[PDB]
RNA sequence: AGGUA
């Protein structure tokens, strides 16, 4: 905080204090939205032919 | 051995350029090329320079004029 | 007491925790632990017989 | 081989940083642990910084001298010389720009002041506490303003893609990019011509000066933010193998490893698009690491693993104490030097010293090799080395030859003055200790109790000559701080001389008649007479007379045998009267001084050596021994002790009665014990002094005792009267902790062993003395360092300048008597005015000329009160001082030689005695001790109806004119006094010429009439204490420290009006008829009382002194040289004219001086705690005090002038020094002062900024230029300013000198941002550079270089 | 570190 501080440790703790801890199912929900995003990007790559041609070349 | 340089200071009143002129004289004395003008007692160049300045043989003017004349016979 | 800005244990703990460590948002449990260990912890504070 | 006239310091640009770098350090790797070959591309790298071993690629490809002009292209490693690894720098490409800590946390923050932005804001921005707008747009957000997290988020949401704001050093660098200097300079220049507001103009002037200076520096502000970080060559941060698991590694190596680690981590995080918190954390890492590397200690310290210690940083390696480490101290080690314990050399001649054979051999090994190969006894250097390590007899003759003429420098471990290093001709001695000439140990302050001295060998022929001419002991027979000789017989030789000259009352061979002292020596050595006996001897004394010719006068003198034997030694040309006396230390010192002044140098040296030999021989023949019986206890010791015990018992009994107060009882007991101690000491001295009572022929007589301890006491060899007092008498009073004098003193001495408790008491004094010695030594070292710093660059550059200015020079009289005559203070000085005789107007001193002993004698014969003397301060020379304005003092009676460094000798002269510094009838009635003419100076007095010469104001002096012109007793008359003597009346000695109450200062009225109370409220200014007996009162005017709510709105005063009511003014006095009562002026006479001229009006209470208010020693000297305030500056009348009071108490009372002509309004502040000595409506002059108390140097210089402040400083410092018996020629303090005022403040500029603190030499050459030229711009006017020695040394023209011995980091930052370019021409600058100093022998060289510069 | 001036 603004306490005439000059230690990066202190305000790093300040930064980490803003975000609240997660639960077991919270991690699963966040990973689920991550999986939705990666499936979206996989579909986007899917609609692109040339990347698939390159993948088939390596196969 | 030269206990005192006061007599030399009498000839050369600055007492600092005295060191310069006597050092030039003593260096021409040690480095080959020049021969003494005062008898020695198995002494190095320093007291020789002090004695030479003390009797008035060497000061700034004599050293300078001598380096001219020697320059003229070597150029011939 | 007039100068005192606090009137309760919790705010005193907050002030102590902030003066001991600059900033450092005053978690109540952290302030209580700091205060107790400063002067009332046998493994952290001791006067000995002398 | 390298030539360069000057050194520039400036801001390093990233491009030129890359220019220095030979490769980019990309890895934190150092070596391959098992294989110590450096890694690639690590902090140690042959690919970047060059090969490790000489001329071979570190791949095993090329190993030869042939491959040196071509680098190895078959691999990364290049091939060059290994010394290149000591010079090649590298660079690290920082992923994020990083701020420079030096430009950040210096007390003036260059980043802060350039952005005109307070420090906390930069700290928060850089450390990622808050955002800052790097330019906005059409927002309501300023071009520069800090925003917190939520404020920045709100601004971003409210204002879209128009808002440019970042956080940290990147934001700071963006701000510096967005700031343009030249355009703002043009804008400020335009605005200044248009703006008329005072504050606006001041802001514009400050900013324009700053920006113009930055532009002239040629630096871009963005360079303050480091984008690429240079890395030091590896050799300067060495990594050297060591045995076992321990290896020597640089703290710099670890710091750079941390920096590289954090930079690489930042690069990786940026490549991975890490969350903002993490990248901010890593930028914080990089900033912290860079700050620690540049300067670890201003960021909350940085420690390493496996070692708990603050890591060394570049600033820490630069910043050092005392001074820069590697350059000067600590410590600039030197080759061809030795060190050993010293012993006495009592057979040596003065110009020579004993040097042990082994040290001589080891020191001169190259010389031995050279001569051995010259005479061909060795065919190679290796063979000569074998010969010298075998130490065969052959090499010893070579060694004697090389030593015969070579002089060597002997050095004391501490060096306080220039005599601490002296040349001597070495004499080979078997043994292991350096034999030192006994006469020289006084100069070295070296006692043979295990002191170690060092020997240096001047190698080159110029250095040998230089040592023989200047370093030689015989050339330095006189102290540089005073003309009296420094090689003075000290203790044993003094005792021998004293025993030889001291006469008895009866001995063998009295009444004999002798011719020549040779018969005296024959009679003494044959035992036919005694060493001392009254004898008539026919002796031929030679007198230097006529034109310098010896005058042989042969006649009979009544003397002693020992005196004639000594006269044999004395060279021809001295009067016999000098030795025909008891000879103490003072007598021998004076005799040597006379011999030197009359004969010259060589007779003085020969006579000193001969007197040393004679004194030693006759001391040995004396058999002077201290037994147990030669401390004879005085017979009255028990009686005096018992008496004093009786009175102190009576006083204690009376204290229990409550008759006497505790303080008075304590004071009485202390006084009783002091009187007892004095009585005991006097009885002891009477017993020891005339202990001999032996008869001359049968009639007993009292004469000087043969007692040995009395001989060492009287001759001043060792032990004074106070010293013998603790031995034979009683050691008396001492002090306990808290520094209070103990009630019961020590009634025992060292012959009657002290008991347990008294010894325990004495232990406190011993501990205090030892701790005082240690602390005073440290403080003296620091003081002399500061003096050397301020007086460093001063040197005699001209033979004469031409100036009739100077100082008014008089014998000094402080208190009531003269303690330092005119002659000593003027000896060796040059005249500034052809002073006339005190009688007829005759010039006995020609135009400005050196004053030697003959001129001083002439001045004494025709005693002139004052002489104007050209001081160094008034010298018109710039970049140095003219020879005349300095004087003559050195080691000769002749004028100073051009090129001599007077600053350093003066600093040493003032610093060396610093280890010696460990620190009724007054104000009631003036009693002139002698009879002389009475004279009043600055007197304001008129005779009244009672004949009372009442003196007003505290600025009146009473001098005592002697028979010709000299004042010999001076006194200060306070405000209000009574004098029965006139302005020409003769006064007897010891006669009370003035008198006033010791309880109070009385205000004696000089007029008559009713007393009218002006500005009076009975209850606000005065309080009612009416005690009317005859019309009196005890009305108290409240003190001038605090008053009431209505006493602060008026100035209480007493007007004197007649019956008609018209003003009756006091004649012959500047005082108005309305007495302005100061604090505590008790109004005795009430309103409506007829006052007579001679009646007290209002008393000002006092205490008749009795309280010490004087300090001295090292803190006093330092404060004088630092121009510290005395915590109560006695403000002066800063302009002549009439004075008046102003509006009362806005907190501080105002005083308006308006001159009778010219610019009237001179209102000023005066604090209400002061005691005013000013009275409204009086004609004052610039220099008159306004409030009592001590003065400060600043206003003394500012108002009374430069000469006045020089006189004040000289007198004050010399008062401290004469208190301890140390005499210093005042010219040293004068040159120190001249160095203190080298800065001035411009009022009207020539090319300056009307307030610019500028060097006076540049100001003086500029004003000379404008005056000689037709261009009288502007201008230009200046006022000399006084700075403390630390500040003057800190603000010199050369940043090298300032950074060397003072705050290095801040000075370097200021120089870099200002782009300073020091041009050398200073002793320490050339010392750091490593060339000949521009002083003395080198002055001829530099003067030549001056001719080579600025001209072909 | 302890000791010397």
């Amino acid at each position: 905080e603004i306490g005439r501080t000059t230690d990066p440790v202190r305000m790093y703790m300040r930064e980490m204090g803003t975000v609240e801890l997660l639960t077991r199912e919270g991690e699963i929900d966040i990973a689920k939205r991550i999986e939705d995003g990666i499936n979206q990007v996989q579909c986007s790559v899917a609609e692109y032919p040339e990347a698939i041609t390159y993948l088939l070349e390596q196969y | 051995a030269r206990v005192t340089v006061q007599d030399a200071v009498e000839k050369i009143g600055n007492r600092f350029d005295l060191v310069l002129v006597a050092a030039r004289r003593a260096r021409q004395m040690q480095v080959g090329g020049k021969d003494p003008l005062v008898p020695e007692e198995n002494d190095k160049t320093t007291v020789i320079a002090l004695r030479e300045i003390e009797e008035g043989l060497i000061n700034n003017q004599i050293l300078d004029v001598r380096e001219r004349q020697e320059q003229q016979e070597q150029e011939a | 007491l007039r100068v005192d800005p606090t009137n309760d244990r919790l705010s005193a703990l907050v002030e102590i925790y902030r003066m001991m460590r600059p900033g450092e948002p005053p978690t109540r449990e952290a302030a209580e632990s700091l205060f107790e260990n400063l002067f009332f912890s046998e493994d952290r504070y001791d006067l000995s017989a002398v | 081989t390298e030539e360069f006239d000057a050194i520039k310091i400036a801001l390093a640009s990233p491009d030129m940083i890359r220019s220095w770098s030979f490769g980019e350090v990309k890895k934190p790797e150092t070596i391959n642990y098992r294989t110590f070959k450096p890694e690639r591309d690590g902090l140690f790298c042959a690919r970047i910084f060059g090969p490790v071993k000489d001329y071979e690629c570190l791949c095993g490809k090329y190993k030869r001298l042939k491959h040196r002009g071509v680098i190895c292209e078959k691999c990364g490693v290049e091939v060059t010389q290994t010394k290149v690894r000591r010079e090649r720098m590298g660079h690290i490409e920082l992923a994020s720009p990083t701020a420079h800590i030096w430009f950040l946390k210096s007390l003036p923050s260059r980043i802060g002041l350039l952005l005109d932005m307070p420090l906390r804001d930069i700290e928060r921005v850089l450390y990622f506490e808050s955002y800052v707008v790097i330019e906005g747009g059409m927002t309501n957000l300023e071009r520069q303003q800090i925003l917190t997290e939520e404020q920045y988020l709100d601004a971003l949401e409210e204002f879209g893609d128009e808002f440019d704001a970042k956080m940290g050093a990147e934001a700071i660098q963006a701000l510096l990019k967005s700031m343009d200097l030249e355009q703002e300079c043009e804008q400020l220049r335009e605005e200044l011509n248009e703006t008329n507001s005072e504050t606006k103009r001041k802001k514009l002037t400050k900013r324009i000066k700053l920006l113009e200076a930055f532009v002239q520096s040629g630096n871009k502000p963005e360079w303050m933010i480091l984008t690429v970080l240079p890395v030091l060559p590896p050799d300067l941060r060495p990594l050297v193998p060591l045995d076992g698991g321990r290896f020597a590694t640089s703290d710099l190596n670890d710091l750079y490893r941390r920096v590289i680690n954090r930079n690489n981590r930042l690069k990786r995080l940026l490549d991975l698009a890490a969350p903002d918190i993490i990248v901010r954390n890593e930028k914080r890492m990089l900033q912290e690491a860079v700050d620690a590397l540049l300067d670890n200690g201003r960021r909350g310290r940085a420690i390493t693993g496996s070692n708990k210690r603050p890591l060394k940083s570049l600033a820490d390696m630069i910043k050092g104490k005392q001074g820069r480490f590697r350059q000067n101290l600590l410590g600039k080690r030197v080759d061809y030097s030795g060190r050993s314990v010293i012993t006495v050399g009592p057979y040596l001649r003065l110009h020579q010293c004993g040097l042990p054979k082994k040290m001589a051999l080891e020191l001169f090994k190259p010389f031995i090799y050279g001569k051995l190969e010259l005479r061909g006894l060795a065919t190679t250097i290796k063979a000569a080395k074998k010969m010298v390590e075998r130490e065969e007899a052959v090499v010893w003759d070579i060694l004697d030859e090389v030593i015969r003429e070579h002089p060597v420098l002997l050095n004391r471990a501490p060096t306080l003055h220039r005599l601490g290093i002296q040349a001597f001709e070495p004499v080979l001695i078997e043994g292991k200790a350096i034999q030192l000439h006994p006469l020289v140990c006084a100069a070295y302050n070296a006692d043979f109790d295990g002191d170690q001295m060092a020997v240096h060998v001047p190698l080159t022929l110029e250095a040998q000559l230089e040592a023989r001419a200047l370093m030689m002991s015989t050339n330095n027979i006189l102290s540089p701080a005073n003309g009296e000789p420094i090689i003075v017989p000290s203790q044993d030789v003094v005792l021998g001389l004293y025993y030889m000259t001291r006469d008895c009352v009866n001995a063998k061979g009295e009444g004999m008649v002798l011719t020549g002292p040779k018969e005296a020596e024959r009679l003494y050595r044959s035992g036919l007479a005694s060493l001392h006996a009254r004898v008539k001897v026919r002796i031929t004394e030679y007198e230097k007379d006529a034109n310098g010719e010896l005058v042989a006068k042969t006649s009979l003198k009544d003397t002693t045998v020992g005196r004639a034997i000594l006269w044999m030694i004395v060279p021809k040309g001295l009067p016999y009267s000098i030795v025909n006396q008891a000879l103490g230390k003072k007598a021998i010192s004076k005799m040597l001084n006379t011999c030197y002044r009359i004969l010259g140098l060589k007779p003085t040296v020969i006579f000193a050596d001969q007197i040393m030999y004679t004194g030693f021989a006759y001391a040995a023949r004396s058999g002077a021994s201290v037994g147990i019986d030669d401390m004879v206890i005085p017979e009255k010791k028990h009686e005096i002790i018992s008496e004093a015990e009786a009175e102190v018992a009576e006083i204690q009994e009376q204290f229990q009665s409550g008759l006497v107060t505790a303080g008075e009882r304590y004071n009485k007991v202390i006084d009783i014990w002091a009187a007892a101690n004095d009585r005991v000491s006097k009885a002891m001295m009477d017993n020891l002094q005339t202990e001999t009572v032996i008869n001359r022929d049968g009639q007993e007589e009292k004469q000087v005792s043969f007692n040995s301890i009395y001989m060492m006491a009287d001759s001043g060899a060792r032990g004074s009267a106070a010293q013998i007092r603790q031995l034979a008498g009683m050691r008396g009073l001492m002090a306990k902790p808290d520094g209070s004098i103990i009630e019961t003193p020590i009634t025992a001495n060292f012959r009657e062993g002290l008991n347990v408790l008294q010894y325990f008491i004495s232990t406190h004094g011993a501990r205090k003395g030892l701790a005082d010695t240690a602390l005073k030594t440290a403080n003296s070292g620091y003081l002399t360092r500061r003096l050397v710093d301020v007086a460093q660059d001063l040197v005699v550059t001209e033979d004469d300048c031409g100036t009739h200015e100077g100082i008014m020079m008089t014998p000094v009289i402080e208190g009531g008597d003269v303690k330092e005559p005119l002659r000593d203070r003027v000896l060796g000085r040059v005249t500034a005015e052809d002073v006339l005789k005190p009688g007829t107007a005759d010039i006995l001193v020609p135009r400005n000329t050196l004053l030697h002993e003959q001129w001083c004698d002439l001045l004494e014969e025709n005693s002139v009160d004052a002489v104007k003397v050209r001081s160094v301060v008034s010298c018109d020379t710039d970049f140095g001082v003219c020879a005349h304005c300095y004087g003559r003092d050195l080691a000769r009676g002749h004028i100073i030689n051009k090129g001599e460094a007077i600053g350093v000798i003066a600093a040493q002269s003032i610093g060396e005695p610093g280890t010696q510094l460990t620190m009724a009838a007054a104000e009631s009635s003036i009693q002139v001790k002698n009879k002389g003419s009475i004279k009043l100076s600055n007197v304001k007095s008129v005779v009244n109806s009672s004949g009372k010469l009442v003196i007003t104001s505290r600025n009146t002096e009473l001098k005592l004119i002697d028979e010709f012109g000299r004042t010999k007793e001076s006194y200060k008359v306070p405000y209000g006094a009574v004098l029965a003597k006139g302005d020409g009346e003769q006064v007897a000695g010891g006669e009370t010429v003035a008198n006033w109450d010791p309880h109070t200062m009385p205000v004696i009225t000089e007029v008559s009439g009713f007393v009218r109370f002006t500005d009076m409220i009975d209850g606000q200014t005065i309080t009612r204490q009416t005690d009317e007996l005859t019309g009196l009162s005890s009305l108290v005017v409240l003190d001038s420290a605090e008053r009431t709510a209505g006493g602060k709105d008026l100035r209480p005063a007493l007007k004197i009006v007649d019956a008609q009511g018209n003003d009756v003014l006091i004649p012959g006095t500047d005082m108005p008829a309305q007495y302005f009562l100061p604090g505590k002026a008790i109004v005795q006479l009430e309103d409506g009382v007829q006052i007579s001229s001679g009646d007290t009006l209002a008393r000002i209470p006092q205490e008749s002194g009795g309280t010490k208010d004087i300090t001295g020693g090292l803190p006093r000297v330092a404060d004088l040289f630092e121009a510290r305030r005395p915590k109560e500056p006695a403000i002066l009348a800063e302009i002549s004219g009439i004075v008046s009071f102003g509006k009362e108490t806005k907190g501080k009372r105002r005083l308006v001086i308006t001159p009778v002509d010219g610019s009237d309004p001179y209102e000023e502040m005066i604090p209400k705690w002061r005691q005013l000595n000013v009275f409204e409506g009086e004609r004052v002059e610039r220099g008159d005090v306004i409030s009592d108390g001590p003065e400060a140097p600043h206003d003394i210089l500012r108002l009374r002038g430069v000469h006045a402040v020089t006189r004040y400083i000289v007198n004050e410092v010399q008062d401290v020094y004469r208190l301890q018996g140390v005499k210093i020629n005042d010219k040293h303090i004068e040159v120190i002062v001249r160095q203190m005022l080298r800065k001035a403040t411009i009022v009207n500029a020539g090319s300056s900024d009307f307030l610019e603190g500028e060097q006076v030499e540049y100001s003086r050459v500029k004003i000379a230029n404008r005056e000689l030229e037709a261009n009288g711009k502007v201008g230009a006017t200046y006022s000399r300013d006084l700075l403390g020695i630390t500040k003057a040394s800190l603000a010199t023209e050369s940043f090298i000198s300032a950074a060397s011995f003072q705050e290095t980091t801040r000075v370097l930052t200021e120089a870099a941002v200002a782009g300073k370019r020091d041009e050398l021409r200073g002793l320490k600058e050339n010392v750091i550079v490593g060339r000949l100093i521009p002083a003395g022998t080198g002055y001829a060289y530099h003067q030549d270089r001056m001719r080579r510069r600025a001209a072909g």
